[PDB]
C-alpha cells in the first residue's frame, strides 16, 4: 500500500524491530520524537499523605509513586482534567488509587505498586491498573517498612504528555539507525590505522549491501530505509506506541490545517 | 486519638499543658516531638 | 535508598528488579554481569542503575523508632 | 554548555537525576535570665504588642510551634515567642525570606537550666535547576 | 522559582493563536509563519515537504530560542502560487502518508506471533 513501508523483524509484548523504507528521515524522527514526547498517559499527578512513619518523605515517595506505571490501554475516554468541567477532578478525568500499609510482620515489609487499590469508577475502561512484568507479580518497590511503621495517602492519576513529565512517556528507548555502511556519508569515522577495522559493524550491515570500493561516490542519494526498534514500559502495548505515534503525529498536522482554516 | 506529642524514646502518644514541664509519662525521657497535622499534605508526585 | 523506578537516562522500568537482581546474585550465584543481563538490563545506562545503586534504606529501617 | 557550563537532560531530571533533600533546623528557648521574667511559646495577638512581624502567625497552634507537616514559604512565623515588658514584646521567628518547604519535624524538650526549648526542622527537595554547580 | 510552568510547551496562552501569518518584507511571494506551541517535530516535518514541491522556492525554519515553544517557518513560491496553499498540500501529503503507514504497520502486525 502507496507510501511509507513497514517490514517487522521481531515482535514481543514488550518490543518491535521493524524496518521502515520509502519514507523521509524528517517523518522518521518527527514519528520517533513523537513516541517519547507525546503520547498521551495516565500517571499518578497528586498524592495526598494521611499517615507516613516511613523512613522515606513524603514527596520521596510522591515522586516513585508518579513514576509507577499504570494501565493507559482505553486513555482517550479519559479526558485531560483541564479539560473537564468538573470541580478539580472526577472518574471523567482522573483515575484515584489506595494506599495503606502497615509493618505486621517482625521482619521487613516491602510495598508494591501490587499494593495500590483503585477506588474510582473505572466505567469498564481498561485503564489505571498497575503495570506487573514481575515473575512473583509484585512490580515495582514502592517503600520499605519496619514493625510500628505506617504509610496511608491517597493518589489522583490524570491524563499527560511526556513533554510535560517523562512519567508520561509510554517511552523507553527507541533504537534508531540508517545506511549502516556510511554509503551516504553523513558521518566521517575517527581513526588512528583503519576505520573498518576500529569501528564495529553494525547488525543492520546484513540487512543492505556494501558500497563496493570501485565505485564513485554516490552524492544524488538520500536516506529511505530506517532500521528502528521501540521499547515499550508497559502502559501501552508495543503496537500502540507505534500506532499512537503515527495517530498523534497526523493529528498535530491536522491541528495546523485547521488553524489555517480558522483565520 | 487527640495527638499532642510523641515521646521521641518510646514512641508513646501522649500530651500535656506547658504547666506540667517536659518529661514523659511511662518513659521519664525529657525529648518529645511535636505529632503531625491533620491538615493533610498535597503532593504533585513530580 | 531504595532502587529508583524507570532508569534516569531512558525510563526503562528498573524498580521491579532488585529483589529479583539480589537473589541471582545470591541464591543461583551468579555474576552482576550475568544477573543483569538475565533481568533484560540490556544498555549501560540501565545497568549502571541497579549495579551503582546502594541500598541505605536498610541501614535506615534498623533505627528502632 | 560553553565557558564551563553543561546542558543537562530535563527528562532524567523528570526522573530524579541529582535530585536532593535539604533541611534547615531554627532554634529557641525561653529567655536566658529573670527571677519572675520568663519569655513565653505562644501565639501571639494583640495584648498592646504591635512589635510583631506578620509575616502571618496563623500556622501557629496554640504552643506557639507549627505542626510537622504543614507548608511554610515566605516569612511565615515558624516558633512564636513574647518578652514580657513590664505588656508582650514580640520574639517570635519567621522562616528565612526567601525559603520554602514542609516542617519536617518540631522538637520540644528542656535545657540543663531547666529551660523550655524548641528546634524546628523544615523540608525542602531541590530539583537541578539552570545556574546549579556540579 | 523562575521557571515556567511545563504546559507552556503545548498549551496556548489567553492571546496565542496557533499559526501568525506575516508577509516578508525582503521577497517577493514570501511568507513568514509562527507557530506556538510546537517544536522540531512539527517544524522539520513541514520543512522538508515543502522542499519536495517543485513550485517551493525557499522554506526554512528556526527555533529561535529554545526557552520557548514556538518556532518560524518561511516560505517562497512561484508567481501564482500561494505560500499558504503550499503549506496545505504539504500537510495534506503528510497526513496521506501517516495514514499509509499505521495501516501498513497495522497489516505486518497482525502477521507477527508473539
Ligand atoms: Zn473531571
Ligand atoms: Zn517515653
Ligand atoms: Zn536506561
Amino acid at each position: 500500500e502507496e507510501g511509507p513501508q513497514v517490514k517487522i523483524r521481531e515482535a514481543s509484548k514488550d518490543n518491535v524491530d521493524f524496518i521502515l523504507s520509502n519514507v523521509d528521515l524528517a517523518m522518521a524522527n518527527s514519528l520517533r520524537r513523537v513516541m517519547i514526547a507525546e503520547i498521551p498517559t495516565l500517571a499518578i499527578d497528586s498524592v495526598e499523605v494521611e499517615t507516613n512513619t516511613t523512613v522515606l518523605a513524603d514527596e520521596f515517595i510522591a515522586h516513585r509513586l508518579g513514576l509507577i506505571p499504570l494501565q493507559s490501554m482505553d486513555i482517550e475516554q479519559l479526558e485531560y482534567s483541564r479539560d473537564c468541567f468538573c470541580e478539580d477532578h472526577c472518574d471523567k478525568c482522573s483515575v484515584v488509587l489506595t494506599l495503606q500499609a502497615f509493618g505486621e510482620s517482625e521482619s521487613t515489609t516491602n510495598v508494591y505498586s501490587k499494593d495500590l487499590v483503585i477506588v474510582s469508577n473505572l466505567m469498564g475502561r481498561n485503564i489505571g491498573h498497575p503495570i506487573i512484568q514481575d515473575k512473583e507479580g509484585n512490580g515495582v518497590l514502592i517503600c520499605k517498612l519496619r514493625k510500628g511503621q505506617e504509610l496511608k495517602l491517597t493518589c489522583v492519576a490524570k491524563k499527560g504528555i511526556a513533554k510535560e513529565h517523562a512519567k508520561w512517556g509510554p517511552a523507553a528507548a527507541i533504537e534508531f539507525e540508517y545506511d549502516p555502511w556510511n554509503k551516504l556519508k553523513h558521518t566521517d569515522y575517527w581513526y588512528e590505522q583503519d576505520s573498518a577495522k576500529e569501528w564495529p559493524q553494525s547488525k543492520n550491515c546484513e540487512y543492505e549491501d556494501p558500497p563496493n570500493e570501485g565505485d564513485p561516490f554516490d552524492y544524488k542519494a538520500q536516506a529511505d530505509t530506517f532500521y528502528m526498534n521501540v521499547e515499550s514500559v508497559g502502559s501501552i502495548p508495543v503496537d500502540q506506541v507505534v500506532v499512537r505515534g503515527i495517530d498523534t503525529l497526523q493529528k498535530k498536522v491536522a491541528s495546523i490545517l485547521l488553524a489555517l482554516t480558522q483565520m | 486519638a487527640t495527638l499532642k506529642y510523641i515521646c521521641a524514646e518510646c514512641s508513646s502518644k501522649l500530651s500535656l499543658s506547658r504547666t506540667d514541664a517536659v518529661r514523659c509519662k511511662d518513659c521519664g525521657h525529657r525529648i518529645l516531638l511535636k505529632a503531625r497535622t491533620k491538615r493533610l499534605v498535597q503532593f504533585e508526585a513530580r | 535508598m531504595i532502587v529508583p523506578v524507570r532508569c534516569f537516562s531512558c525510563g526503562k522500568v528498573v524498580g521491579d528488579k532488585w529483589e529479583s537482581y539480589l537473589n541471582l546474585l545470591q541464591e543461583d550465584e551468579l555474576d552482576e554481569g550475568t544477573a543483569l543481563s538475565r533481568l533484560g538490563l540490556k544498555r549501560y545506562c540501565c545497568r549502571r542503575m541497579i549495579l551503582t545503586h546502594v541500598d541505605l534504606i536498610e541501614k535506615f529501617l534498623r533505627y528502632n523508632p | 554548555n560553553q565557558e564551563d557550563s553543561m546542558i543537562m537532560n530535563q527528562s532524567s531530571i523528570d526522573r530524579g537525576l541529582f535530585r536532593s533533600l535539604f533541611f534547615r533546623s531554627y532554634m529557641d528557648q525561653e529567655k536566658k535570665y529573670g527571677m519572675s521574667i520568663t519569655e513565653t511559646f505562644e501565639k501571639p495577638q494583640r495584648t498592646n504588642t504591635l512589635r510583631m512581624k506578620h509575616g502571618t502567625y496563623d500556622k501557629l497552634d496554640d504552643d506557639g510551634l507549627i505542626a510537622p507537616g504543614v507548608r511554610v514559604s515566605g516569612e511565615d512565623v515558624i516558633i512564636g515567642k513574647t518578652t514580657p515588658i513590664s505588656s508582650k514584646r514580640d520574639a517570635s521567628t519567621p522562616l528565612r525570606s526567601t525559603e520554602n518547604g514542609i516542617v519536617d519535624q518540631v522538637l520540644v524538650t528542656t535545657n540543663q537550666d531547666g529551660l523550655k526549648f524548641v528546634k524546628v526542622r523544615v523540608r525542602t527537595t531541590k530539583i537541578p535547576q539552570i545556574g546549579d554547580k556540579f | 522559582m523562575n521557571a515556567p510552568d511545563r504546559f507552556e510547551l503545548f498549551l496556548l496562552g489567553e492571546g496565542e493563536s496557533k499559526l501568525k501569518i506575516d508577509p516578508d518584507t525582503k521577497a517577493p511571494n514570501a511568507v513568514v509563519i509562527t507557530f506556538e506551541k510546537e517544536d522540531h517535530t512539527l517544524g522539520n516535518l513541514i520543512r522538508a515537504e515543502l522542499l519536495n514541491d517543485r513550485k517551493v522556492l525557499f522554506a526554512a525554519y528556526k527555533v529561535e530560542h529554545p526557552f520557548f515553544a514556538r518556532f518560524k517557518l518561511r516560505i517562497q513560491t512561484t508567481e501564482g502560487y500561494d505560500p499558504k496553499d503550499a503549506l496545505k498540500n504539504a500537510c495534506n501529503s503528510i497526513i496521506n502518508k501517516l495514514g499509509a503507514l499505521k495501516t501498513n504497520f497495522e497489516t505486518e502486525w497482525n502477521l507477527q506471533t508473539l
